[PDB]
DNA sequence: TTTTTTTTTAAAAT
DNA sequence: ATTTTAAAAAAAATAATTATAAATTAAAAAT
DNA sequence: ATTTTTAATTTATAATTATT
């Protein structure tokens, strides 16, 4: 599922792309980033032996929180996050939505056999895994961002495929998700593990697609191709390719129809129905919504019902919320500085690489 | 294999000091008129131009467009080993992992040769271009010295204003406003103590001071430096040396919400 | 499985530990200390030493030790009660009570948690030493840069290889056992707590111990006197601890510098609002200022 | 002021045992100091250790010799004054050291000998 | 409840209320060197003045039993020689030159009870030694120190005091100090050439 | 409205210098006879006196009593943006509680503007005594300073007296018991190597040394100061600057 | 009775404020010829000794022989009082255990009559061979010092090596490499400099940099160095002067396999 | 009804 | 000797609490 | 005026439970 060791990839063959960054080099800077599975990063996260984060009224108060210090977290340094919301899943991802159905049916089994088992850390692990998010969830959440101002979108495909609609137009400068498909959606500038905490001081892994296609010496349709021969969600993957001999593959064939040409079916054979060109299809063009239409502004979060709200409906501390918003607002007053790279091109310029 | 001489020695270390306390690694790039460094810093707030035209050197020479990827940090404190007369003198190889700084003394009782590895570089190459100033301002670069080393202690953000009559340096914080009105000397003729500003358009744009503090450490290559600002473009710092090449340093101005 | 000198004494030093076994009495062992209790201001401080073959390594990491920071207190009960029923795996701690850590970094010499605890590691490696426990290998995952803590290590015991590292209980799996012996140690010392001194209307349910928990701020300031301030189970040298010792309790300053630094004394608000204070010598023989006598004034 | 003393209070009071601060406190009357400084006396290596507000104490009961009974007292144009306790020993105590013949309360000590031994009244010749 | 004094007296105090039902009392009188209140105990059942000396010094407290007590405030009760407090109201006196009987010689306002210092016999015991007429004489009085300063000479002997200045001969020196805290500068001031 | 402007204001930069590691906050006595200073430090070990005549400066407005509330390490550092030779004018607003302190170019080349803010602080003056002084001591401020650094590097124990021999400024430490001894009076005619005692009575007395080193932080303001010392007493130090101003210091010594 | 009056004290407080970073505790002696000094440092690396000739000093009266045990830290903070012109004395008795140093003025206005404390240490004088040496540098103390300074910062080793045509300045650290040629310039005729290297055999040998920093502190007492050496033997840095004694600075070689 | 990373022991073929 | 599908599995924040430090921070101090 | 040579500052690791 998405993208199989792409990062392990870039680590092994292709270690020019990283730039092993610190949070705090980004001052003043625009970034998409993925909503929905940092959702899932705070119900897997924010878990308290195994019961999850809940007020008197019952409803998951874990990622509110968590999201919401994320947000803190983000631009109290001075970077203004964009956030997009997945919608309508693709059509492509049938497979996927078997494999996922079946692995929550095996951890529900597997977590009434552990409750009859009377174990608790087995308890939390599949409480872990099983708990997934539904509309309630992304609407608590688009409420919650139309709370502080800073804006949200509802990707009709894929959201990391809007990032990379927004970051092709240059609205914003990176796409800020540990999912690796956005490069092969057409995303120029990755950012992982971006969704680590400020305690953990884990440096962000930046991905420039620039030195992805110069190191590699590929297209992005080349690229593309070898991201499907490491494997995607949507499709299948073929039975015995392997990251560096699909690297010297696509170094020779470029193309996976040539691939299949100038293979041996008596050894590696396609799967049954095998999509690969839909899914570049649908890698190359999906259904993106456009950076254009929307207009891109950071307001003054509002307060009275912010802490209306936070307080009657999702029952929090009064001075934790309001010293947030406090910090959010004079980080927007005082989080002013522009970069130097708006106002010239880019080309590369290598040095005497002896 | 690249040989340069020059006469006036201590004009590069003081530049490899300006160099050393912003940009911690740079590409020195070989042209045909000259040595050439168009360097951007880490965190993408600064740009230097250092263009060390030929005409300033003693004995140039150019096989190929060589570019030595340069950790600039440890290589600066060995430019540093030569003396404030000693006269610097250069030599490289092309299939090399070493560059040589040939120091010697001025009555030639010694000659030393320093070499250093030059792990390479990978640079991204913003062009900068040629555009009209609003407000280009020849003013003293001790003066600039000394009202950005003082204006570090007051703040962190310094707001440039500029009229007919004079430039403005406001910065702010914590401890009030400290709005600084620069007169512009057009009444006396001297080449040091002189505030030559051109009237294009009165602009006022606001700026970093910890960052400027960076830049502005390069007071004795020239005695004078040049501000062009003009309606939100990046800085022009201009470290004018008069035969050896002009030096421009660039910074983004803050925006505005 | 000890813990009654621990009731009979829970004031300084105790020692709670298993017997060595036959084959760690002959075979070079490995070695690992891990911390519980410099975490709270309540409770005691526990250091251990687990112990256990050379082939019985990849045992231990099958044993699923390592993950023991994100458990559950019974989920800790049951697998003690594993660790404990083998041979293989015996445990030896020396737990420090906050009278001996409050009595240790509040004398003359401004004391310091970590140098403590490397003094209570050195004590606890020559004990371990002592008792007949070949070992050559020593992974301790104790705080901060550990380079001049090895080559301090080193230089004490030089026969036993001394290797220090950070964040090192997901690394090795005796620090990791010896940092759930300590965090079931603690836990087992401060939920069967009885403690030195007498007291009415007591609550032993006090909170986890640990300064931002609710229950332990309310126990915190609930238990609190203005004469003394706390019992000998509460550390006396924190800042929650210090900020309502301060608040509550009265003003206790002693003859070092107990936050009043004087030096010299003669202030001049008893030189210029007062404007001749009498020169007399009170003490008007040397034995009088040498021992301390002053003439009696009012009642 | 004229402050009686009264006799009846000398014979009814009760021995018990005293113990000296090294160090100052705010509070004067009621406090639970039986409570707990006196069960934290452990009978350590080098007298009677305790702690109180973390500082080491160590400490002994200084030997009041005979010929000096200590008494209690409590204040209360004539004037009347009234005590509550006797005593014969009182523990000293020095923050985490025994203070011993550094102490200036054991020099003090000496002093009713030197007042038995100045306010001597000088015979005839 | 208030505040709370700890003295340390003889037990010769305890049997001294068999005569009188009130007969000790707590009274202040004029200090033997300065010249101002300190806190004296009288008898006249065993009849012996004593003096509460404090022992006052900086960060010390009491445990009172199930109670506090701050000041460090140990008291000394001790017993005292009066003819220190008679001879300062006897050079008071001696200032018109004349003689003067008992009842008109210890008089003072601001220490209201001067009555207690006309009731002790012996008076003419201790006077015979110093100086009905009473006048003061200085140079008896300068005979009878000798008599107290080598007393103390042997006395501090037995005390072990370590007399030295490094903190017989050095002695003098330090009996010169202590009965210099309860006679005034004007008395002790030409004990150097007394001391030859 | 406030209008002091002086001729050279470097003198307002070593005072400055010579406050802003004593004191951090305090308050500048503001009267229509000149400018006066009066604030205890830290712990109420010293008090300052700069005694500035306002004959010095071009004008002086003073319109109602200001209670000046400055925390002088801040306005230290901009004040520290001055010149050697600069000109130095001095501004407050009337009913605000905002300082705006004016630099002037000696060529008039720039007007340089300080803007800053302030809070209102506690305003405490006290009375103050004269008496014919034990021992008074003039001599050099340069030398003062480095002999106050020589018994800094003693220890943290100095006792000063006078003799007939002259003055010692006698330093005791773990190192060793050091003394360091001057004329009774000098023959030298040059001003500003000379030292004079004026004697009343000798006696010896016991001080701190981190407040001296404090107070020697005034070195190159004037080139004499003259030091008066008596017993029971603060001390006198005359930092005399030429006619226009004089800084004063006090220090109670300690007990022994 | 033991007492030691110079005029001009500077090479004393110079070496004295040099040696307080080389040895924390070096006992004295006091000798017929003036002071002496044998003494190891806390790591037992590098070797020192000071020998004063008795010449140039007022008052020099030597009674018998008693080891000093001196502080050094001590010596920096009672000879750091001495200015540019204080006029140094030593005052001893024959069993003091204390030293009175009194500092007079050329005006005869300040005297500071300080006093230290001795310490007593255990004694111990190593035997240390006098020979010809293989070569024999003479070159300027403060040259010397400066560019020990500059190859110092570059690395952790020296190699030391000299001929009849130059001497070499050998130094290969983990950053780079750097190499100082010294010419023969006793065409020149100076005081210090005037080089004058006499050779016998090229011998090489390795050498610390960080302690031939601790070394180069007492550059100024005396412009001019002698460098003199041979195989296996340790290095003598020799700080001679030409009225006051002389100052031998001992080093051994390490051994690279 | 809507997200996938990370080693690793692992069997197994180029 | 390596290369690696695949099975499994671990598995994921974050402001608050504190003691203890670590390069940073003006500043003496000497060129 | 730089560049030491320090000390006394401001934010840094390693922990814990809860934060609800």
């Amino acid at each position: 599922m998405g993208i199989q060791g792409l990062a392990k990839l870039i680590a092994d063959v292709a270690p020019s792309a990283i730039r092993e960054n610190d949070i705090k080099s980004y001052f003043g800077r625009k970034v998409a980033i993925d909503a929905s599975m940092s959702i899932y990063q705070f119900l897997i996260a924010v878990r308290q032996g195994g019961d999850v984060l809940q007020n008197e009224e019952g409803e998951t108060t874990s990622h509110l929180m968590g999201m919401f210090y994320r947000t803190i977290r983000m631009m109290e340094n001075g970077i203004k996050p964009v956030y997009v919301f997945d919608g309508k899943p693709p059509q492509l991802k049938s497979g996927e939505l078997a494999k996922r159905s079946e692995r929550r049916a095996e951890a529900e089994k597997q977590l009434q056999q552990a409750q009859a088992a009377g174990a608790e850390q087995e308890v939390e692990k599949f409480t872990k895994r099983l708990v997934k998010v539904t509309k309630q969830h992304n609407d608590e959440c688009k409420h919650l961002l139309s709370l502080m101002g800073i804006p949200y979108l509802d990707a009709p495909s894929e959201a990391e495929a809007s990032c990379a609609a927004l970051v092709k137009a240059g609205k914003v400068y990176a796409a800020a998700t540990e999912d690796m498909d956005c490069l092969t959606f057409g995303s120029p500038v990755l950012m992982r593990h971006l969704t680590a905490s400020e305690a953990k001081k884990l440096p962000i892994q930046e991905f420039h697609l620039s030195r992805i296609l110069q190191e590699l010496g590929l297209n992005q349709e080349q690229f593309v191709d070898l991201c499907i021969l490491l494997g995607s969600d949507y499709c299948e993957s073929i039975r015995g390719i392997g990251p560096k001999r699909a690297v010297d593959l696509i170094q020779k064939h470029k193309s996976i129809e040539e691939i299949v040409r100038r293979l041996d079916p008596n050894k590696y054979p396609v799967p049954e129905n095998w999509l690969h060109k839909e899914a570049h299809q649908l890698f190359l063009e999906p259904e993106v919504l456009d950076p254009e239409s929307v207009e891109l502004k950071w307001s003054e979060p509002n307060e009275e019902e912010l802490i209306k709200f936070m307080c009657g409906e999702k029952q929090f501390s009064e001075e934790r919320i309001r010293s947030g918003v406090k910090r959010l607002s004079k980080s927007r007053q005082g989080s002013t500085q522009g970069r130097l790279d708006d106002f010239f091109k880019v080309t590369g310029s290598l040095s005497s690489a002896k | 294999m690249f040989e340069a001489r020059l006469v006036q020695g201590s004009i590069l270390k003081k530049v490899l000091e300006a160099l050393k306390d912003l940009i911690n690694e740079a590409c020195w790039d070989i042209s045909s008129s000259g040595v050439n460094l168009q360097s951007m810093d880490s965190s993408h707030v600064s740009l230097v131009q250092l263009t060390l035209r030929s005409e300033g050197f003693d004995t140039y020479r150019c096989d190929r467009n060589l570019a030595m990827g340069v950790n600039l940090t440890s290589m600066s404190k060995i430019l540093k080993c030569a003396g404030n007369e000693d006269i610097i003198t250069l030599r490289a190889e092309d299939n090399a992992d070493t560059l040589a700084l040939v120091f010697e003394a001025p009555n030639q009782e010694k000659v030393s040769d320093y070499e250093m590895k030059l792990m390479d570089l990978d640079v991204e190459q913003l062009g900068i271009p040629e555009q009209e100033y609003s407000c280009v301002v020849k003013m003293p670069s001790g003066e600039f010295a000394r009202i950005c080393r003082d204006l570090s202690h007051i703040g962190d953000a310094v707001v440039i204003s500029c009229a007919k009559d004079g430039v403005k340096f406001s910065a702010s914080g914590e401890l009030g406003n400290g709005n600084i009105k620069l007169s512009q000397t057009s009444n006396v003729d001297k080449e040091e103590e002189a505030v030559t500003i051109e009237m294009n358009e009165p602009v006022q744009l606001t700026f970093a001071l910890r960052y400027l503090n960076f830049f502005t450490k390069a007071t004795p290559l020239s005695s004078t430096v040049t501000l062009s600002m003009s309606a939100d473009v990046p800085l022009v710092v201009e470290y004018k040396i008069a035969d050896m090449g002009h030096l421009k340093y660039y910074l983004a101005p803050k925006i505005e919400d | 499985m000890d813990l009654s000198e621990l009731e009979r004494d829970n004031t300084g030093r105790c020692r709670l530990s298993s017997p060595v076994p036959a084959v760690c009495r002959k075979e070079p062992c490995v070695l690992g200390v891990d911390e519980a209790g410099r975490g709270p201001v309540l409770g005691p401080m526990v250091y251990a030493i687990c112990y256990c073959p050379l082939p019985r390594l990849a045992d231990l990491e099958a044993l699923k030790v390592a993950d023991s920071k994100t458990l559950l207190e019974s989920e800790r009960e049951r697998l003690f009660a594993k660790m404990e029923d083998t041979d293989f795996v015996g445990w030896a701690l020396d737990v420090l009570s906050p009278n001996l850590i409050s009595t240790s970094m509040l004398g003359r010499v401004k004391y310091n948690l970590n140098s403590l605890s490397h003094d209570t590691a050195t004590g606890l490696i020559q004990y371990a030493l002592d008792q007949g426990v070949n070992v050559t290998q020593v992974f301790v995952d104790t705080v901060g840069m550990p380079e001049t803590y090895q080559a301090r290590l080193q230089q004490s015991f030089p026969g036993i290889e001394v290797t220090v590292k950070a964040k090192a209980d997901a690394l090795y799996p005796v620090v990791s056992a010896a940092s759930i012996c300590a965090k079931v140690a603690r836990d087992q010392a401060v939920k069967k707590w009885q403690f030195v001194e007498k007291l009415q209307d007591l609550d032993t349910d006090y909170g986890s111990g640990y300064p931002n928990d609710p229950k332990t701020k309310a126990w915190l300031k609930e238990h609190v006197e203005p004469v003394f301030g706390f019992p000998q189970f509460v550390r006396f040298s924190w800042r929650t601890a210090q900020t309502i010792l301060e608040k509550e309790a009265e003003d206790v300053i002693w003859e070092d510098s107990a936050s009043e630094n004087q030096e010299g004394l003669r202030k001049i608000t008893s030189y210029f609002l007062n404007e001749g204070s009498q020169a007399r010598p009170r003490s008007s023989h040397r034995y009088f200022l040498e021992r301390g006598l002053e003439s009696a004034t009012s009642l | 002021h004229r402050v009686h003393l009264r006799s009846a209070t000398l014979r009814d009071a009760v021995p018990a045992t005293l113990h000296l601060l090294p160090c100052e406190v705010a509070v004067d009357g009621p406090a639970p100091v039986g409570r707990f400084f006196t069960p934290a006396i452990r009978q350590g290596p080098e007298g009677l250790e305790v702690s109180f507000r973390g500082r080491c104490l160590r400490g002994e009961e200084v030997a009041v010799p005979p010929g000096l009974v200590g008494y209690v007292m409590v204040t209360e144009f004539d004037r009347f004054i009234g005590a509550t306790a006797n005593f014969s020993r009182f523990t000293l105590w020095g923050l985490e050291t025994i203070p011993g013949p550094d102490a200036k309360v054991r020099g003090a000590l000496t002093w009713p000998s030197l007042a038995a031994a100045i306010h001597a009244q000088v015979p005839e010749d | 409840g208030a505040r709370q004094h700890v003295f340390l007296v003889s037990e010769y105090l305890k049997d001294a209320s068999k005569k009188m039902k009130n007969g000790l009392m707590f009274v202040k009188l004029v200090n033997p060197c300065s010249g101002e209140g300190a806190i004296y105990l009288f008898n006249m059942c065993l009849q012996q003045l004593f003096e509460v000396k404090v022992f006052k010094e900086k960060h010390h407290s009491w445990f009172i039993n199930q109670s506090v007590q701050s000041g460090g405030l140990l008291h000394f009760a001790t017993p005292v020689d009066p003819l220190f407090l008679l001879l300062h109201y006897l050079i008071k006196a001696d200032k018109e030159g004349k003689f003067q009987p008992l009842d008109q010689v210890v008089v003072d306002n601001v220490f209201p009870n001067c009555i207690l210092l006309l009731k002790l016999p012996g008076l003419e015991k201790l006077l015979h030694h110093v100086t009905k007429y009473y006048k003061y004489s200085k140079e008896k009085t300068l005979k009878w120190l000798e008599k107290k300063v080598n007393q103390t000479v042997a006395a501090l002997k037995t005390n072990n005091v370590n007399v030295s200045s490094r903190v017989e001969e050095d002695y003098i020196r330090y009996a010169h100090g202590l009965i210099s805290d309860y006679i005034p500068k004007e008395l002790s001031d030409d004990l150097s050439k007394y001391l030859k």
